[PDB]
């Protein structure tokens, strides 16, 4: 959900899934696959790459104009 | 020349994930190739981030 945040962090490109969920630091924004699918309103029957690939386009969907 | 540097890092941050426990295959080459060949050995504490 805090897209805007996490860009302080990682900056433009997200990290490969092996370690955006292993660095500490992102752990308060989004903490492991449960948070992500219920949030993007996938569900456990979504596999994850699907709910990361949903995931990494809102990050970049998002990114500020500029 | 194969110690790979990873993006684990020290202090928490980055754990260390298994993806890049076996991303360290390459640097064998052939060598690792084969699977039933190597020997993995992880510090404590990257078994308890393999975790």
């Amino acid at each position: 959900i805090d897209y805007s945040g996490l860009r302080t962090i990682f900056g433009e490109k997200l990290p490969e899934s092996h370690i955006f969920f292993a660095t500490v630091a992102a752990h308060k924004y989004v903490p492991s696959y449960a948070f992500l699918r219920r949030e993007l309103g996938l569900s456990s029957a979504h596999t994850n790459r699907k709910v990361w690939k949903k995931f990494v386009e809102a990050y970049g969907k998002a990114i500020p104009p500029a | 020349s194969a110690k790979v540097v990873t993006e684990a890092k020290a202090d928490g941050s980055v754990l260390v994930t298994a993806k890049t426990i076996s991303k360290l295959r390459r640097k064998l080459g052939r060598h690792g190739l084969k699977l039933s060949k190597l020997v993995l050995i992880v510090s404590m504490d990257a078994y308890y981030d393999l975790l």
